């Protein structure tokens, strides 16, 4: 048997957290990177999330109504002296332990998407003079490094560092910071056409190459295209293989030009859907010659009629999000629509489920479309 | 008289997951 | 005068359909071989039939009803349709002294002037329509009659003995006649529907099983004059929907999952109405929405339908206008885009169940093997108020085992035997066996 | 803020012994759990200096006084546990569906450390019994 002790005081200090056979796996690896790591934005109030090297877990507790206790084995300092009483349903005891703590609750782990912390990061538009509109700002604590922003950011070193390539996140002169759409696809466009000013090969495209083909002509005292800011396009419209070289995807940048002439033509005003089809058409800044599909022209923009439309303007509330959606749109298309609450469910589990229960699904024919009441 | 015992629970009941503050955890 | 008025049923009906999807579509002008199929301009699943009357669409005759059939079909790019075949109803004359045929033929050419569309030697009589031919049936019957008195072994009213394939039904006869089965795949051309060989594996219909939970008194059966609905659950493609009377349930229901067997997912997404009259519109409104070629139930024949229709009724909506569907001859609820699965009825016939089976728990427990949520119908009232969740969870099993019950056993047996039957799928599965067997053996004569 | 959780005491340890076979952990720790709220005395200086040599229900570690209220009896899937000398919990030692991280948190320098695993425990679900 077992001899079980109890301390009069136990240390609160220890906690139970469930471990899934990830969890497990990531716990038993010597290397990696900083093995796991308990990461949160504030002390009082966002949440705290526990990452590893390449995933991030939110943390739930749960309490129970049990007495569940910790214990653990130690040599007696002084012989157990002891009369046995009872035999029955016992043997002769060979160890002792101890109770040192007493848990209450559990920690479940649930696989959750990282997001980056864009608290104290400034908006570049080519302005010179930039160091007087960084240190003349609130926050005096100016965010240095990368290792800075991930240290202070709610995701994994991985999922943070796609993100940041994925938002076209840069840095000057030491300070992290995000470009503008104009002056981002402006550097794409103008990276592109010196590219093939110089027959460079777009396969295997490299920094020092692509920055001396880029600010050549240009003169250097109006020329912000550094090689991190190259690095930064890189990082955005290309994918290296090695990870070292870069090579070009092509869907991704014609959609995200169609996006840009969404900004310029359909901002102000709406218009008919054919006509839109036509002048849209009419565009065509990129030598290479573009494609159109139905796919293409979704989630940018809402409707016989198309008008423009920035996912970061709408309410973040999903109730209020999906009025303002029924006031905008009458009748919508299913494909027109999805890209655009994806991110956004407060469930967060499944796509149909929050268009049903938050929207009218009136399906058709051609495809299985969403009404409004 | 004046033995240890256990107070037993008739029943057993399991609370929802939360959110963790920094706070709740230090 | 009675003409007009089917023809008025008939235009309505087709307003239904329309209103669902199932336009009228009419192929392209003729002109090779059945065997070089897709030659022809046209492809669809035939889920669905039902006689109907339509109109003509030198001489145009006055105004006079068309006999025909409606197909429903389901085309290869998820969408729908339905076509309709015109044929002339026919039945025929027996005669004792095969000589004298000829002066029947000249006294019936008489005798049956207002009612036939033509004759041709049996003696094979054709009609403009069912009524003309009921009549020639009225007309017939009493001649047959003293006829079928007299002992026999000269004058040519005694000639006719009798009428052979007499009892065939319209949609029935046009199945077999055109070689048409619901379950298979048809290319329609104006030459005909040609079967697809090629295709066996069956389409997708969109397929909707529900069941609702009402108020009733105390050792009493529910009665839809006084006692309201409180839920309706139902199931969509495996996707869970759950409408609530807060007029009775005392507090908003949400979401939830009930999944007994990885085989059974359950996701329910619920909606809150503030009375029941909120509760049946979104219930009206969602079937519209989604279409269904089936609706299933658990009797629904006996209990659901008639109180809904009830308290349909008691809120001034008329069902037929909101979804097409009304009681037949039989007392049974019935369509004509969307079939009326009663699982209960299956059940009786087909399953092998025990009277002591005949309840939904023991077909799950026997038919999906686990055991469902169980709650006694006299605490389902109080409960509403007191214990909306259990009530809930509860209501959600019952639409998870109704979908799962139709899906695994019935929908597959039922349109398999479609297959071969020419019946829609409602009639296979409410005759009995014996007039089912009687098909077959009208088939393979 | 943030702190990496320090495993490599763990890890060691680890290796260098077997996956758990049975309750007791390879570090030589456990996991109690009753349904239930455990009754102590209120005055533990008291008792433990009123305390006979005969009973040896009290003892002296590091400068703690700690009580033995009892004891655990594995005889495989059953358990038995005896609580005073008139106490008897029937349980059982159940695999745990997913297993327990017992980690220590170090307030004073805001370090986290993996303290062991849990894989196993020893429930009591049913109420107490006569001796």
């Amino acid at each position: 048997s077992i001899n079980l002790h109890s301390a009069p005081e136990y240390d609160p200090s220890y906690k139970l957290i469930q471990l899934t056979p990830e969890l497990l796996d990531i716990i038993q690896d010597p290397v990696q990177n900083h093995q796991l790591r308990f990461k949160s934005l504030d002390k009082d109030k966002s949440e705290v999330v526990l990452c590893s090297h390449d995933k991030t877990w939110v943390l739930k507790q749960r309490k129970h109504s049990n007495t569940v206790l910790l214990m653990r084995e130690f040599v007696p300092e002084q012989p157990i002296t002891f009369d046995e009483t009872l035999l029955f349903g016992l043997s002769k005891p060979y160890m002792d332990v101890v109770g040192f703590a007493k848990t209450e609750s559990e920690f479940e782990t649930r696989e959750t998407h990282g997001e980056l912390n864009l608290n104290s990061v400034p908006i570049y538009n080519g302005e010179l003079d930039f160091s007087d509109k960084i240190m003349k700002r609130s926050s005096t604590k100016v965010i240095g490094t990368l290792e800075e922003l991930l240290e202070n950011s709610p995701c994994s070193a991985l999922e943070g560092i796609s993100k940041w390539h994925k938002i076209g996140g840069s840095v000057k002169d030491g300070v992290l910071c995000i470009l503008s759409q104009d002056f981002l696809f402006k550097a794409l466009h103008v990276l592109l056409m010196s590219a093939m000013a110089e027959s460079l090969d777009l396969q295997h495209l490299n920094v020092e190459d692509t920055h001396h083909a880029v600010g050549k002509d240009i003169e250097d005292e109006f020329n912000p295209y550094t090689r991190e800011i190259i690095e930064t396009v890189l990082n955005k419209f290309a994918v290296q293989e090695q990870e070292n070289t870069w090579r070009l995807r092509i869907p991704f940048i014609a959609q995200w030009y169609g996006i840009q002439a969404l900004r310029k033509y359909v901002s102000g005003i709406s218009m008919p859907i054919d006509e839109f089809l036509i002048k849209w058409k009419s565009l065509f800044p990129p030598f290479f010659p573009c494609d159109i599909d139905i796919d293409m022209l979704r989630g940018y923009h809402f409707k016989k009629t198309v008008q423009y439309i920035a996912k970061s303007t709408l309410p973040m509330d999903p109730k209020e999000r999906f009025k303002v959606l029924f006031r905008l749109q009458s009748q919508w298309d299913l494909e027109d629509i999805k890209p655009l609450i994806e991110e956004l469910n407060s469930r967060g589990m499944k796509i149909d489920s929050f268009i049903m229960k938050y929207a009218r699904r009136k399906r058709l024919g051609k495809k299985t479309v969403v009404t409004s009441r | 008289t004046v033995k240890i015992w256990v107070k037993y629970n008739e029943g057993f009941s399991n609370a929802v997951r939360k959110n963790v503050t920094w706070n709740n955890l230090w | 005068a009675l003409s007009a008025q089917q023809l008025l049923n008939a235009s309505k009906i087709d307003d239904i359909d329309s209103m669902m999807g199932f336009e009228r579509y009419v192929p392209p002008q003729y002109n090779f071989d059945a065997k070089d199929i897709d030659q022809i301009p046209g492809v669809g699943w035939l889920t669905n039939m039902h006689a109907t009357l339509v109109s003509q669409e030198e001489r145009v005759t006055t105004n006079q009803g068309i006999s025909g059939v409606d197909f429903y079909f389901l085309d290869e790019e998820g969408g729908s349709f339905k076509s309709t075949v015109v044929y002339d109803p026919y039945f025929f004359i027996a005669c004792n002294d095969e000589s004298r045929v000829n002066d029947v033929e000249e006294l019936v050419k008489k005798y049956l002037e207002s009612c036939l569309k033509s004759l041709q030697i049996l003696i094979k009589l054709s009609f403009v329509n069912s009524n003309q031919l009921f009549e020639a049936r009225k007309l017939l019957r009493p001649i047959l009659q003293d006829n079928a008195n007299n002992n026999v072994q000269v004058d040519a009213k005694h000639l006719i003995e009798d009428i052979r394939e007499y009892d065939v039904p319209y949609h029935v006869r046009v199945s077999i006649d055109k070689d048409i089965r619901v379950g298979k795949w048809y290319k329609v051309t104006q030459q005909g529907f040609i079967e697809d060989t090629r295709k066996i594996a069956f389409a997708d219909p969109v397929v909707m099983a529900f069941a609702i939970a009402t108020t009733k008194p105390p050792l009493k059966f529910p009665d839809s004059a006084v006692d309201q609905i409180m839920m309706i659950s139902y199931m969509i493609d495996g996707e869970g929907f759950l409408i609530t009377n807060r007029e009775i349930i005392s507090e908003d229901i949400e979401d939830f999952e009930y999944t007994p067997k990885p085989e059974y997912p359950g996701f329910f997404t619920i909606f809150n109405e503030n009375d029941e009259v909120a509760l049946l519109q979104r219930f009206f409104e969602h079937i519209r929405d989604v279409r269904p070629t089936v609706i299933s139930t658990f009797n629904g024949d006996f209990f659901d339908w008639p109180f809904i229709h009830n308290r349909s009724k008691i809120h001034g909506l008329d069902m037929f206008d909101e979804i097409g569907f009304a009681p037949d001859a039989e007392g049974e609820y019935k369509s004509s885009y969307c079939s009326h699965m009663d699982c209960f009825r299956w059940v009786k016939r087909d399953s092998y169940l025990p009277q002591g089976s005949q309840g939904l728990k023991a077909v799950t427990q026997s038919k999906l093997g686990y055991n469902p949520i169980e709650l006694d119908p006299e605490l389902m009232t109080p409960y509403a108020f007191e214990k909306p969740q259990h009530l809930s969870e509860y209501s959600v099993s019952d639409a998870v085992a109704t979908y799962y019950l139709y899906m695994k056993y019935v929908h597959p047996f039922i349109f398999s035997l479609c297959t071969i039957i020419p019946l829609n799928p409602d009639e296979t599965l409410r005759k009995g066996t014996g007039t089912l067997c009687e098909m077959l053996l009208m088939v393979q004569a | 803020p943030s702190v990496d959780i320090d495993a490599s005491q763990w890890q060691k340890l680890t290796q260098s012994r077997e996956k758990q076979t049975t309750v007791i952990t390879p570090l030589g720790m456990m996991m109690l759990e009753i349904q239930g709220e455990l009754e102590l005395p209120k005055d533990f200086a008291s008792l433990a200096r009123r305390d006979s040599p005969n009973e040896g229900r009290f003892s002296e570690q590091d400068g703690e006084t700690l009580i033995r209220f009892g004891s655990l009896q594995i005889d495989g899937e059953r358990a038995t546990l005896f609580v005073g000398k008139k106490q008897r919990l029937l349980g059982k030692v159940t695999k745990l569906d997913v297993p327990m991280g017992i980690m220590h948190f170090n307030s004073k320098d805001n370090k986290v450390e993996l303290v062991d695993v849990m894989k196993y425990k020893v429930i009591f679900k049913d109420r107490p019994l006569p001796i």
